């Protein structure tokens, strides 16, 4: 659960720059994605 | 995790003053800073509680 908390705490602090365009917001919204499908794969 | 990925994009970002995101990763590092002096110092006394348990 600690790996998930790490890239959702890295991701709320990426929105604060207050450019939805950024790229490494998208980065961080894509590496979550993977990281909460790989989550539901196993449960 | 948060802090040694939030300190390289402050690294990446900022190679040249970039004037728009520069009144938002104060408040960024301010924020992150702050929460990192609060867990430490729990931590801390967590570990001496507990090595004076014995």
């Amino acid at each position: 659960i600690g790996e998930i908390k790490t890239e959702t705490e890295t991701t709320r602090f990426y929105v604060d720059y207050d450019d939805l365009m950024l790229s490494l917001l998208k980065e961080a919204a894509k590496k979550m994605i993977n990281t909460c499908n790989e989550y539901q794969k196993r449960h | 995790g948060v802090a040694t990925q939030l300190l390289a994009a402050y690294i990446l970002l900022f190679d040249e003053y970039n004037e728009k995101k520069a009144s938002a990763q104060k408040d960024i590092l301010i924020k992150v800073l702050d929460d990192g002096i609060t867990k430490l110092n729990e931590a801390q006394k967590s570990l001496l509680v507990s090595s004076q348990s014995f």
